[PDB]
RNA sequence: AAACCGGUUGAUCCUGCCGGACCCGACCGCUAUCGGGGUAGGGCUAAGCCAUGCGAGUCGCGCGCCCGGGGGCGCCCGGGAGCGGCGCACGGCUCAGUAACACGUGCCUAACCUAACCUCGGGAGGGGGACACCCCCGGGAAACUGGGGUCAAUCCCCCAUAGGGGAAGGGCGCUGGAAGGCCCCUUCCCCGAAAGGGCUGGCGGCCGAUCCGCCGCCAGUCGCCCGAGGGUGGGGGCACGGCCCAUCAGGUAGUUGGCGGGUUAAAGGCCCGCCAAGCCGAAGACGGGUAGGGGCGGUGAGAGCCGCGAGCCCCGAGAUGGGCACUGAGACAAGGGCCCAGGCCCUACGGGGUGCAGCAGGCGCGAAUACUCCGCAAUGCGGGCAACCGCGACGGGGCUACCCCGAGUGCCGGGCGAAGAGCCCGGCUUUUGCCCGGUCUAAAAAGCCGGGAGAAUAAGCGGGGGGCAAGUCUGGUGUCAGCCGCCGCGGUAAUACCAGCUCCGCGAGUGGUCGGGGUGUUUACUGGGCUUAAAGCGCCCGUAGCCGGCCCGGCAAGUCGCUCCUGAAAUCCCCGGGCUCAA
């Protein structure tokens, strides 16, 4: 007798004691170095860190049967998004996948790190009034995950 | 009577969600509803002839569609297994038969056996003046002489002339012959009949289909006869 | 739920502490049962008055009972008239 | 008929003597029945045609004269006259009321028989003679 | 992230509760710019009462009549009131009854019916009638309704034959696991079809402009009747599965079964006549309480717990309470009928209507709630040969802090300011707000594309003694007022109250009270405890239950492995793709 709703996705990488102050200063330090909006666009990115990690913890758990249709497939879906560097590593290797690796790939980043803004929150108000054309189209959403080969496609206006 | 898009059987070849509440509800023709297509979806999705509902009606309501000879001029005329479906206008010829992807499908046919039609004999009665009446998988039926449907039992399949209605061909059930799995997870698989075993109820015997050397297992209802090593009519 | 004051009535802070909590008494329209009600905020007590409408409900404690140095109370006054009476304290609004 | 005074759903009662509520409020018209038309004993036929569930029809015998008599010694059919009915072992106030049953008796003109069909379900007097 | 932290002591180790931190659901407070996706909204409250409107029609290719325009061959077209066919038993709403063959899963009907539709085989001959609209009159407040005349049918009826039912005897034969079945033969009784109708074209004949038809035939097409099967819908049956209470222990008497009957479409104590004493129960009857069942949903790392098991889908039941019938394939019928009870409404006092658990809407209750809006374009359904028509189903938007998703409320440099806020200066951009065009949309709206001015139009909520991030800064009060989930403060120097300043958490949200889960190995199967903290019956005999020595042989029930038919869809996990990414 239950109705489906949706639920937040970004549950899976908020912290449940928000109130201590390592805990604290470890998120005010990636809020400010990347400039994001609020705490729910880092835990946002942590849940995305969760799903990765959490489906190679599961994946090491399979039988090497099971594991084998699944095994390249995954580190090639993650080498192309762009998180990992070699999609040729064990896959224990997986496990210690650090958060800033998604945080890169956010739009806004890109638009910095590539030398096409000022500052970091410039370049979110670059890609907010729509001057960043991805492959030739305007994509005004700053937390847009890019993937690797969509990275080179990336101008002004 | 209604049809919600919920109550639809599963492997038609509509979006579930995505779409109105309702669904396109056969008129309880020539087939089973859990086992046929109405004419309008075939227009509108199958061919994708038909944008609307309203253009599938007009297309059906001009007779440009045959099914077995016969033209259809209702667009919830329910299509299933082994029916050939003409389309006049274009010349096009379809016989749906078992899919291994989308479980039934439209394949085109050359128009020599347009006409023709494998049927699976699901039973015989005894009609009056001493005659032997055959009903077939799609509910058709044809009444026999006594001694010439004696020789004829059930899950044999006849091939059947639209044309003359008459048997153009009879395939016994017996092992070794070439059939095809209509109902079931094994459908679309054609392969050599070698195996059966034999339960209490025929109806519901264990077979064994390969084909060099993959080995399907079904039961006896949802296998029908093709023949020997050339399937007889196009099918695949 | 809803009520009508009927008397202003002060219950005494426990033994540690000492104050007069300044609480009211209300009849539930519902059922018409008497509850006392606590009045909170500094000189809340004021915008009461008799006879008019407040909406009642808990006032937390461990396990729906009573609060820390209020004996024997489990309400507290939220409305006042259909206006919030935190808004009243506030400013942010006035009775009606 | 369907009747819902001669209703013929299930009981309210379970095997163990305990009492049970009613799924349903209403009698379903499908689960109806009908009072009895077994025919009287009358100086002439009269046959009703009744329309039954599905637009379909039961012959009914109103009043009963003649009986199909059969002799099993003989293999003949006689269409004999009816006088008295002798006995019914269902219930004996079937013959207490010249009503004619399955199973009663006759004191037909060829002499007795015991009625072989359900006058108030096939619509005649199919008799044997004993 | 498989997590702990506060509190009983002078101090300590425990036990054990209560609190904090998290997610979701309801209601509420303060605050509130934009967009996208979504089957969110009087359910958790009275199945309480209702003003008003809208909510099932369609067919002239079944039928006659009337009217208007047109034309001569035999009519064309438009319209009207009707008869007639089919549909209105689908669709929409709600959750009282129900602890039950209601629901779920797996099987049956060899004990059954089914209009529309599909296939095979066969048939369509003879003869009659009535009633509407209409015309001449009405009656009545209205509802409704009377008499005479008069034209038809795919309207109704009769006759024939086919066919059908029953009883009885026989059989090679069929189906099927198995014939009380089908088929064939014989005897009797009994019931008993049809619309060759419409259209199109061709032929011929009768007839006449006061007719614009009628007749025979042929073909095409849409139809009608019978037999058999299928299909669909439905009636019925079975095995098993899913609440609490013993401060409820015996219950049942058509009750349990048998035989013979009636009724039914069909089996049945469904009902009836007779016969017996059986049937249920501590493996929990009976009684009480609660509840529509399922798909499923919330929560937790999981086992599990809970139902927010309201919204979406499937089944059930109901239409103010309780009953009973007509028609029909199907109802004992939510916008049909009749009766009782209980209301209300109009009235000319003689009557006649009505019950919103339909879509809007009003009153009432309550802590708690939307427009008396637009369209049949999409998805479907009924009707039609078709065209097309209708549809508060459905689609569209409105309102609403409904759930999820993406953003704004500026960016760069400089000075003052504190490295903050803020102020000012210089340069930049226009997401967004405003105006306009195209596109979209049934039409709007919003979206999208493009153009103009412009920093310009946009931040709150809760907190700073510990738990727990944030002030031993200042003013005021002085165990008063106030705070406080717990611990605990305040009685003159208050980091806990009222204020200022300042800082903290989250942010278009943030809080308060509730309910569930975690918390919690405080329900313990995983996985607790019982000497003394709560907890071994004072002791023993034993029924059900549970648990039980060794070896050999058999079966294969449990159990294990593979495969098949299944376990609706949606929901869930993984993978691919498409909306700018996202949802
Ligand atoms: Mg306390
Ligand atoms: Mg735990
Ligand atoms: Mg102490
Ligand atoms: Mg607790
Ligand atoms: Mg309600
Ligand atoms: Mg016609
Ligand atoms: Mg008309
Ligand atoms: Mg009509
Ligand atoms: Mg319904
Ligand atoms: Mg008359
Ligand atoms: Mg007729
Ligand atoms: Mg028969
Ligand atoms: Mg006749
Ligand atoms: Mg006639
Ligand atoms: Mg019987
Ligand atoms: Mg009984
Ligand atoms: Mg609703
Ligand atoms: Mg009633
Ligand atoms: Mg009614
Ligand atoms: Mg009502
Ligand atoms: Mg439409
Ligand atoms: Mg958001
Ligand atoms: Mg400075
Ligand atoms: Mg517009
Ligand atoms: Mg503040
Ligand atoms: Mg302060
Ligand atoms: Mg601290
Ligand atoms: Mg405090
Ligand atoms: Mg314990
Ligand atoms: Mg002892
Ligand atoms: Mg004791
Ligand atoms: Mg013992
Ligand atoms: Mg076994």
């Amino acid at each position: 007798g239950g109705l489906k709703k949706p639920k937040k996705k970004y549950l899976a990488g908020k912290p449940k004691k928000i109130w201590n102050k390592q805990l604290l200063l470890e998120e005010l330090q990636l809020m400010g170095e990347y400039g994001l909006r609020n705490k729910k666009e880092l835990w946002l990115a942590r849940a995305r860190l969760k799903w990765i990690v959490r489906r190679a913890r599961a994946l090491l758990s399979m039988t090497a049967e099971e594991r084998a249709p699944l095994e390249v497939p995954f580190k090639e879906k993650l080498y192309k998004m762009g998180f990992i560097e070699d999609p040729n590593v064990p896959l224990d290797r997986i496990l210690s996948l650090d958060v800033r690796a998604i945080l890169e790939r956010r739009l806004q980043t890109l638009v910095f790190r590539m030398g096409l803004a000022k500052s970091i929150h410039h370049a979110r108000q670059l890609v907010v009034h729509g001057h960043v054309l991805v492959a030739g189209r305007r994509v005004t959403s700053p937390g847009f995950l890019v993937p690797r080969e969509l990275e080179d496609k990336i101008t002004i206006e | 009577v209604h049809l919600r898009k919920s109550l639809a059987p599963y492997w038609w070849p509509i979006p579930r969600k995505a779409g109105g509440v309702w669904a396109v509800r056969p008129s309880t023709g020539p087939h089973s509803l859990e086992y046929s297509l109405p004419l309008a979806v075939v227009v509108r999705d199958v061919l994708r002839y038909a944008k609307t509902l309203r253009e599938a009606r007009y297309i059906i309501s001009r007779g440009y569609i045959k099914v077995d000879g016969v033209v259809r001029k209702d667009y919830k005329f329910p299509i299933g297994l082994m029916d050939v479906v003409e389309i006049v206008p274009t010349g096009e010829i379809y016989r749906v038969v078992p899919d291994e992807a989308k479980y039934y499908d439209l394949k085109p046919i050359p128009s020599s056996e347009a006409a023709l039609k494998p049927l699976r004999v699901e039973g015989k009665t005894a009609v009056s003046g001493g005659r032997i009446q055959l009903h077939f998988h799609d509910g058709r039926n044809l009444i026999l002489p006594p001694d010439v449907g004696r020789q004829i039992k059930t899950f044999d399949t006849v091939v059947y002339d639209l044309e003359n209605k008459a048997i153009k061909t009879h395939l016994p059930l017996r092992l070794g012959q070439l059939a095809v799995v209509t109902h079931g997870g094994n459908i679309g698989f054609v392969g050599q009949f070698f195996e059966v075993v034999w339960t209490l109820k025929r109806r519901q015997s264990v077979v064994a289909l390969r084909k060099g050397e993959e080995v399907r297992r079904t039961i006896l209802d949802y296998i029908m006869v093709i023949g020997t090593e050339a399937p007889v009519v196009k099918i695949s | 739920a809803r009520g009508i004051v009927l008397e202003k009535v002060g219950v005494e802070a426990r033994k540690p502490n000492a104050a007069v909590r300044k609480c009211v008494r209300v009849q539930l329209v519902k059922n018409g049962k008497v509850v006392t009600a606590f009045v909170p905020y500094d000189g809340g007590l004021n915008y009461i008055n008799e006879h008019d409408e407040v909406i009642i409900e808990r006032i937390g404690g461990p396990e729906g009972k009573s609060l820390g140095d209020i004996p024997g109370v489990r309400f507290k006054v939220v409305k006042v008239n259909g206006v919030s009476l935190w808004a009243i304290w506030r400013g942010k609004k006035q009775k009606p | 008929m369907k009747l819902g005074a001669f209703y013929k759903g299930g009981d309210l009662v379970k095997p163990s003597g305990g009492k049970k509520g009613r799924v349903r409020k209403t009698k379903k018209k499908a689960l109806g029945g009908g009072p009895p038309q077994i025919p009287k004993l009358g100086e002439e036929d009269i046959r009703y045609v009744e329309r039954v569930r599905g637009g379909n029809h039961k012959v009914r015998l109103r009043q009963a004269r003649y009986a199909n008599v059969y002799i099993p010694k003989e293999r003949r059919h006689v269409k004999a006259k009816i006088l008295s009915i002798v006995s019914s072992p269902s219930n004996p106030d079937y013959a207490r009321r010249n009503y004619i049953v399955k199973g009663a008796i006759i004191q037909t003109e060829v002499g007795k028989a015991v009625v072989t069909s359900r006058p108030g379900q096939d619509g005649v007097i199919n008799a044997v003679l004993i």
